[PDB]
């Protein structure tokens, strides 16, 4: 009823870059490649056998994340030596580690640990004391250098904490320079409103879709909401995957008109799908022979080549997973935003928030951050942004339902070798 | 050769050579552990028992490997899906025990000894053609000699073979086998050797296949005790591997379900002769000290319990008998009631509400002075055993038996010896693996 | 000669395959090639006279060829001058460091290698004290520690108190300097308030004129750094540790299992609180005083300095890697004795 | 690794004939009749099972020859002697210390390592009830006498905690302010958190880092979790509204101190400890021991499937909750599959009807049961610990991750893999149709049951039972890789 009745339909709650007309045409996918990044590590493609972690096995991966980061910020930073962080230091040693909580509530500047690698700390804990330091942002499984003294032996005391170095962004190739500028709409989930399971937002989005042919549409989960009213009190007649099934029907036969990429991303409310990150692709759907070259089920997280653009994306919410996390001395979203990219993980929070499953094999391998992308889709429950955080265009389209009412969109527009302009420009849009 | 099945398993015996490189469950693993090792005991058990040759071993090891489903005959029909199955079984599970019998040189031996007794036994059910088989499928180049060629040296094959007659020689087929692999047979002169070749009748070639296969199994437990610390740090397989020479291969008594109604006036009665040596002590302690200690409290009680008492029957029992002396109503309700309570429960660490088995009397908690729990012929001297046998006047040739067998430290198989004398049945028709066993059997022979 | 370049360890040529033998330290070179296994005597053919001092030693010589250095046998150990160290310190809850407050030193000027420890265990002994920053002494601070009649030195700064310490050290010249986590703690902080305060002649501490401080431990540890060098250093928490099992290896706990006596720990609140009372000032200093006191005599009771003298000669290393434990190259000597006196190429060490 | 000389081949050599050595002479100590209670490349421990000091050389003696036999230059002494010993873990335990004076007579010295309790907020009841436990246990009397001592101390301290006799000093909990008590992100959870906030709200002397706070649990009548009723002496004092509460300073104070060091004596248990305090024993309910009675492979259903949560699903129509735990309900005739009937004998409707919602249901519980897997939850195994973390630390001893509150014990999984798989099999379990028709089922009812009327139910269960075997097939804990075993 109050999503049927909306007025502000369309309207631009936020812009981008170059000034574009009221209204967005695509090539339809006509002359458009999209693929999964090439990089060294193989991408997540098929399901991986899970509920087996062995705490040896999580000791290892996370020493090693930590180990191949500050191997990577020595060898930019010229440091010589790094030193156990447990032992007594009476002058300014450098030490490597990663941050943590004392306790198991949220992280405060009182609260904070270092806990160092096995190779030079043999995986020792101390007490950080941040009395020294003017300015600083941390937050818990952040891996960290900092210049310090531990005069006591029993706490440490930073007095320079090294900044984060992000990945260097793509070189795209020739190939794709005569391509033109391709259109992504992008859109998150829940697609129904919360009183109803007829995907109604969906249904507009897919009219905004064969309207404005973009060239590529990544809709992220949740498909069917674990919390979902309706889902949580047993009052549905049908099973979880037949519903699944007729919202990916939906989909993709009503984008038959557009001939446009469908790039589908799982999340971790997604009720009918294994609940565990880094989430496998989707593989109960067979698309029809007419629709097998458009549709991409990808895993989350997942780096995706456009024509050479690099398109970082995950359903998780990691700004709301991460703000409840940091501290600060002294925008918010942008310091947590430029921490994601530091870190090169798609997430790099440690202990994960009390609503995603992480399988640390499976983090290790397919978490890390090939490169900087050219844009990082970031839905989040916290409001909708389009921000340039060193060089990438982070959106948050917000979600395409919000409780009762209807949500936003994102529609961008990317070309490779532009102006570095990858980004001409960008808006979320009322549905 | 139904859904994935191929060319792997071509005959029913083999060298176990190639490791399986499948995936299996862990309730695959765990049962197909088990078996075998519910086969080598029966194997060993019957070793000890019988003569290797005579025919009770032979039709009770047909037995075992019927009731436990392993690959004993051959099939001259074609490579039948359930036989398949049934050779992957054996062949993963020797690998398995393979893990499991390992990590020390007693073990190692064990293990060799059960596997070649199974061999030679399976062996020993091969017709002429299934073992030239064999012979050929593992390039042992072995071959058979023909008539016309025996008939040619009819003489010598005579008077090579030792208690050979001339019409049951007729009866019988050579092989060739270069003489370097008869070194045993050669040595002592016990067979005729013609241009590089030894003569070997249709009983002494196992003999060099046995030989063969034991080099090889041997080789093959030391590489595995030298790959053992990949396999340690499963958790899964570390209680099993690890303990699986210590596993009990019995029946369950800790649900008694229908284990009838005992009557509290009939156990004096059973302790006669239905009650086993170790629980037989315990009663005679109780009935004479009018206490327990700590062990023989749950040893019987738990024995109890497996032959029927109920808890209120318990309860009963041990309070008349400590109120029998320094124990008065108040004092069993506050210290000791709670024990047998918690031994008729099912909370716990399982060795509280299960009936002890052999092996759990034998391999722990041993007694010391002014205990007496644990089993006779393990935690007794011999000498004393004697006496106590004497005194229970059993026939001295038994005894001496039971002895012998006790002097091999095959503790189980001097019990069952005991009880065959006991109730003067020649076959028991059962392995003795637990007390409440044990009882059990003697009420079926009443 | 050692002053040409150093081949790379990687060289190979048309003609060789490897090369042996290039990271070989001169030290090393020097033990194996003169059959010098441990501590023992000398003698030294046509010895020079240094142009100039390069040690704190009372004599000085110099050989040029290693060939004029001889092993003298079966001839006795000479008693050696043992110095027993504690320090009080405070932290600066401001500057976030440990400034130290007052030292306590005994010494025993002939100590024994061979021979049973004496008693005492100590001959003379000297302590300084200081003022902690705008902590004024107490009024008769200067008339109780006369009163006391002892050797109690009052310096009015950090500074002083340290030229104090150096000097001492030079003076009395000790073989062997004892104390409690003497390594992690004391050496760290004596030369990090050495540099902070700017002291002089921070090497006083060791035997050489050193004029650059070594640097931080890093990964070789606090022990491998060699602030005292020419001075064996004994640390009682690692010879107790390799001597002897204690529920713990703190100074309280030795002293409790090994003394059978009970040790007073002023809490640190009150270390900066005794300078209210010109009599709470001298239970702090005595006890320091005490402290060292314990710390000789558990170096006496574990018998730690001939058992190093032993198992130096045992094994034919340096004394003081000896008594520095942990990684330190110890049995490797053996070893690297063994095949050479059996023509072996012993491999080279890591790097 | 450091060494000059490592050399991996000859170190892996020399470790496995360490192992062969060890484990030989645990057989040899075993044939003699006796017990190796502990065994490490360092020291051996055993059980010599006399009475007698000279036995006790003898059989030192003894064990000395028969190891020598298989290993000459192998040369063994004998480091000491316990009278009794109380052993949790090597460093871990109590015991009588023997030192022998010469012509048969020895002096015995308590020794205790590994039993201080790192946390220092304990009254001083469970303080003096521990001690007189570890007395009790240091003693040279036997077992029996020994469990009758504790148990009458144990009654007596409860009879006199409930009957208001305990000086109310005794009940005092000290416990330091490491921070200011703001700044405590689990301040919540923490009482004495709790009595530093009151106390700076009073408006007296605030309380900052380094402060002692003393407070009493006191029950107020709130339903409020023991950590937001504490309240201070005077405070306890003053009210007249505030009562001690027994129940908590009986559970959480002398109940963990008691246990510690009675668990370990065959025949006590936690529930016996609490028993003998006057508590609720249904609050408080080896691998070598299970080998010798069966093993985790032979276990019954029921036992195997013991801790597991049953299958709880509401009727749509009546709401009344119906609780699987079996494929057929009933005996005889009368046996019908679970999902036939309706728990509720007014309630006519077929769970079998809406098997499309008992499909969403498991589905759900599914998730459940993983999210709880995934959450690694971490609790120290000391009982005067009992740390709960969600964070793993890299500092491992050899048996895990070593607790970051004690720095002295192992953080042990809440809800470990095994935990998972056996749920996972219990669901399977619970609609396993052929398996409970073969095992479960007698033979006049798999008569009854193997015949028509039931193909339906039959099918509708095979169908249920297909989504457990599709989430058991992903889980690794199921799969066991031979190649990797055997290369
Ligand atoms: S062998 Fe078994 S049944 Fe026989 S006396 Fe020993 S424990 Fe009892
Ligand atoms: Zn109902
Ligand atoms: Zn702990």
């Amino acid at each position: 009823q109050k999503y049927g009745s909306r007025t502000n339909r369309g309207e631009v709650v936020t812009t981008y870059g170059e000034l574009q007309g009221t209204t967005w045409n695509g090539g339809s996918g006509s002359n458009t490649n999209v693929e999964l990044f090439t990089s060294l590590d193989e991408p997540l493609t098929k399901m991986y056998k899970f509920m087996f972690q062995k705490l040896m096995d999580i000791r290892e991966v996370v020493s090693i994340k930590i180990e191949e980061l500050g191997a990577s910020l020595k060898d930019h930073f010229q440091i010589d030596e790094f030193t156990s962080v447990s032992l007594p230091a009476q002058e300014t040693v450098t030490v490597l580690g990663q941050i943590g909580c004392d306790s198991n509530g949220k992280l405060n500047s009182k609260s904070v640990i270092l806990e160092g690698d096995r190779e030079h700390s043999a995986g020792m804990q101390v007490p950080v004391d941040l009395s020294e330091l003017k300015d600083y942002s941390l937050f818990p499984g952040q891996v960290v250098i900092m210049e310090g003294t531990n005069s006591t032996g029993r706490r440490f005391v930073p007095t320079k904490l090294y900044e984060g170095v992000p990945l260097p962004f793509h070189q795209p190739s020739k190939e794709f320079e005569e391509c033109p500028q391709q259109m992504v709409i992008t859109a998150c989930g829940p697609f129904t409103t919360s009183d109803t399971i007829t995907y109604d937002a969906l249904k507009d989005l897919i009219d905004i879709v064969n309207r404005d042919r973009p060239d590529i549409c990544i809709l992220l989960g949740p498909f069917l909401d674990a919390k979902h009213e309706q889902i949580e009190n047993l009052q549905l007649t049908v099973t979880f995957e037949d519903v699944f099934k007729r919202c990916l029907k939906m989909i993709i036969e009503g984008t038959r008109p557009s001939g446009c990429h469908l790039v589908i991303v799982p999340s971790l409310r997604d009720v009918h799908h294994d609940p565990v990150y880094p989430q496998p692709p989707f593989s109960c759907f067979e698309p029809a022979k007419e629709d097998k070259e458009r549709v991409h089920f990808v895993a989350d997280p997942c780096t995706l080549s456009v024509n050479g653009v690099v398109i970082g994306m995950t359903s998780t919410d990691l700004l709301f997973h991460m703000g409840a996390e940091e501290i600060s001395s002294s925008d918010r979203f942008s310091r947590i935003l430029r921490h994601i990219l530091t870190q090169r993980s798609y997430y790099p929070l440690y202990p994960p928030n009390e609503e995603i499953n992480i399988d640390y094999e499976a983090l290790y391998s397919y978490t890390p951050m090939p490169v900087t992308p050219d844009v990082f889709i970031v839905p989040s429950e916290l409001r909708y942004f389009i921000k340039d955080v060193t060089g990438c265009i982070c959106i948050n389209p917000g979600r395409l339902t919000k409780g009762l009412v209807g949500g936003t969109y994102a529609r961008f527009l990317v070309k490779s070798g532009a102006m570095r302009s990858t980004c001409i420009s960008a808006q979320v849009v009322r549905v | 050769t139904g859904d994935r099945k191929g060319d792997l398993y071509p005959s029913s015996l083999q060298f176990y050579q190639h490791p399986p490189t499948e995936n299996i469950s862990l309730i695959e693993f765990e049962t197909f552990a088990i078996e075998r090792l519910k086969l080598l005991k029966a194997v060993e058990n019957l070793g000890v028992s019988y003569v290797k040759n005579s025919e009770e071993y032979s039709k009770k090891l047909e037995l075992e490997l019927r009731k436990l489903k392993f690959p004993y005959r051959p099939l001259h029909e074609e490579i039948s899906d359930d036989v398949y199955d049934l050779r992957r079984k054996d062949h993963i599970s020797h690998f398995i025990l393979r893990l499991a019998y390992c990590q020390s040189e007693d073990l190692r031996r064990w293990f060799i000894q059960q596997e070649m007794d199974l061999f030679k036994f399976r062996f020993g059910l091969l017709t002429k053609e299934s073992v030239q088989e064999f012979l050929k499928l593992n390039d042992l180049q072995y071959v058979a000699i023909s008539e016309d060629e025996k008939n040619m040296h009819k003489e010598d094959l005579m008077n090579s073979s030792f208690g050979l007659s001339l019409t049951k020689m007729e009866d019988t087929e050579f092989y060739k086998v270069p003489f370097q692999a008869a070194l045993d047979l050669v040595r002592p002169r016990k067979v005729f050797l013609w241009r590089g070749f030894a003569f070997i009748p249709h009983k002494d070639i196992v003999s060099i296949v046995l030989n063969d296969f034991r080099a090889k199994l041997s080789k093959a437990l030391a590489l595995s005790a030298r790959s053992l610390p990949v396999v340690q740090s499963d958790e899964r397989l570390q209680p099993l591997l690890n303990h699986l020479s210590h596993s009990y291969i019995g029946q369950d008594f800790s649900s008694q379900s229908n284990t009838g109604k005992i009557s509290l006036e009939q156990i004096d009665g059973f302790a006669a002769k239905s009650f086993p040596l170790c629980m037989r002590q315990l009663h005679k302690s109780l009935r004479e000290n009018h206490h327990l200690r700590h062990g023989g409290r749950m040893q019987y009680g738990l024995f109890l319990k497996g032959i029927g008492l109920t808890l209120e029957q318990a309860l009963q029992f041990w309070r008349l008998e400590f109120t029998k002396g320094k124990v008065d109503s108040e004092k069993f309700d506050k210290v000791y009631a709670y024990s047998i309570r918690h031994n008729y429960g099912k909370e716990g660490k399982r060795t509280d509400y299960t009936p002890y088995s052999c092996m759990k009397v034998i391999l722990s908690n041993p007694p010391s002075q002014g205990d007496y729990h644990g089993c006779p012929f393990r935690h007794s001297d011999p000498e004393l055993l004697k006496q106590k046998l004497q005194s229970f006047k059993v026939p001295s040739s038994g005894i001496n038996q039971i002895l012998e067998l006790v002097k091999g430290m095959h503790y189980q198989l001097a019990c069952q010896k005991y009880f065959e004398l006991t109730h003067s049945v020649d076959d028991c028709g059962f392995s003795l693996n637990h007390p409440n066993q044990y009882f059990a059997e003697s009420q079926k022979l009443l | 000669s050692a002053d040409s370049p150093q081949l790379p360890q990687d060289l190979k040529g048309e003609t060789f395959s490897h090369v042996f033998g290039t990271n070989t330290s001169s030290l090393e070179l020097f033990l194996l090639s003169r059959k010098i296994k441990g501590p023992s005597w000398l003698e030294i053919k046509s010895p020079q006279l240094s142009s100039q001092p390069m040690s704190w030693c009372k004599v000085e010589a110099v050989v040029t060829r290693p060939d004029q250095v001889s092993v003298v046998k079966d001839l006795a150990p000479p008693p050696v001058v043992v110095l027993s160290l504690s320090m009080k310190t405070v932290q600066n809850a401001k500057t976030h460091q440990n400034e130290i407050v007052a030292i306590a030193a005994l010494v025993h000027h002939t100590f024994p290698l061979d021979k049973a420890p004496p008693q005492p265990p100590f001959q003379t002994h000297f302590c300084v004290l200081s003022k902690l920053n705008d902590c004024i002494f107490p009024y008769d601070y200067n008339e109780a520690v006369k009163q006391k009649n002892a050797n109690i030195e009052i310096a009015l700064t950090e500074r002083t108190l340290l030229g104090f310490f150096l000097a001492k050290i030079h003076k009395i010249d000790p073989d062997v300097i004892v104390g409690h986590d003497i390594y992690g703690f004391d050496l760290e902080v004596l030369l990090q308030r050495i540099n902070s305060c700017k002291v002089p002649f921070w090497s006083k501490i060791g035997r050489l004129r050193r004029s650059v401080m070594p640097k931080l431990g890093g990964r070789s540890g606090f022990a491998e750094r060699n602030a005292a060098c020419g001075r064996i250093i004994c640390d009682i928490e690692i010879s107790a540790k390799e001597l002897i099992r204690c529920k713990s290896y703190h100074l309280s706990e030795l002293v409790h299992q090994i003394l059978k006596a009970e040790r007073v720990v002023i809490p640190p609140e009150n270390i900066r609180n005794a300078y209210n009372d010109s009599v709470h000032l001298l239970y702090m200093l005595e006890n320091t005083w005490i402290d060292a006191k314990f710390i000789l005599q558990i170096m006496c009771e574990l018998n730690v300095l001939p058992l190093a003298l032993q198992i130096t000669n045992i094994a034919g290393n340096v004394m003081s890697r000896t008594l520095m434990g942990g990684r330190s190259e110890r049995n490797e000597y053996l070893l690297l004795h063994a095949f050479t006196e059996n023509n072996f190429i012993v491999p080279d060490k890591p790097v | 690794s450091y060494s000059r000389f490592y050399a991996k081949p000859l170190a892996a050599l020399v470790t496995h004939q360490g192992r062969e050595i060890l484990l030989h002479t645990k057989e040899m100590v075993q044939k003699m009749n006796l017990e190796v209670i502990y065994g490490d490349t360092d020291s051996i421990m055993i059980n010599t099972n006399c009475n007698n000091l000279e036995e006790v050389f003898k059989l030192g003696n003894r064990v000395k020859s028969e190891i020598n036999k298989s290993y000459k230059l192998l040369e063994i002494d004998i480091d000491g002697i316990f009278k009794s010993l109380l052993l949790l873990k090597k460093k871990k335990y109590a015991a009588l210390t023997v030192e022998p004076t010469g012509d048969g007579k020895y002096v015995t010295k308590q020794e205790l390592k590994g039993l201080d309790i790192v946390r220092r907020d304990w009254c001083e009841l469970a303080k003096q009830a521990g001690n007189y436990v570890i007395s009790q246990i240091l003693s040279d009397q036997p077992r029996d006498s020994i469990v009758e001592n504790i148990q009458k101390k144990l009654t007596e301290i409860g009879e006199n905690v409930t009957n208001g006799t305990v000086p109310i000093t005794q009940y005092e909990i000290n416990k330091a302010l490491t921070k200011d008590p703001q700044d405590y992100p689990d301040k919540k959870s923490l009482p004495h958190v709790h009595v530093a906030l009151w106390i700076n709200s009073q408006g007296g002397r605030k309380v900052k880092a380094g402060d002692t706070i003393s407070y009493v649990i006191c029950q107020d009548g709130s339903n409020l979790s023991a950590s937001q009723r504490a309240y201070a002496q005077e405070q306890l004092q003053k009210q007249e509204n505030l009562s001690i509460d027994t129940q908590y300073y009986l559970s959480q104070q002398v109940h963990p101190v008691v246990a510690r060091i009675c668990e370990p004596i065959d025949g006590i248990d936690s529930a016996l400890i609490a028993m003998w305090l006057g508590l609720d024993p249904s609050q408080f309910r080896d691998e070598e021991n299970d080998a010798l009675l069966g093993g985790p492979s032979q276990l019954t259903d029921e036992e195997k499937y013991r801790d597991c949560e049953r299958f709880k699903f509401f009727c749509p129509k009546c709401g009344t909750e119906n609780i699987y735990d079996n494929v057929f309900d009933g005996s005889g005739l009368q046996i019908e599959p679970g999902l036939k009937r309706c728990s509720k004998p007014e309630c006519d409707a077929s769970p079998l009807d809406y098997v499309i919602q008992v499909h969403n249901k498991l589905l759900l519980d599914i998730r459940r049961y993983i999210k709880k897997y995934y959450s690694g939850w971490l609790v120290c195994e000391e009982k005067t610990c009992q740390n709960r973390t969600r964070r793993l630390p890299l500092s491992f001893s050899r048996n895990g991750p070593i607790c970051q509150a004690c720095s002295k014990a192992t953080l042990r999984s809440e809800y470990p893999e095994k935990a998972l798989y056996t749920q996972l099999c219990f669901y399977r379990f619970i609609f396993d149709w052929d398996y409970a028709l073969e095992k479960v089922v007698s033979e006049q009812e798999r008569g009854h049951l193997k015949k028509k009327l039931f193909q339906e139910s039959e099918n509708q269960y095979k169908k249920l039972k297909s989504t457990v075997d599709q989430v058991l097939s992903r889980s690794g804990y199921s799969e066991v890789n031979l190649s990797k075993l055997f290369q």
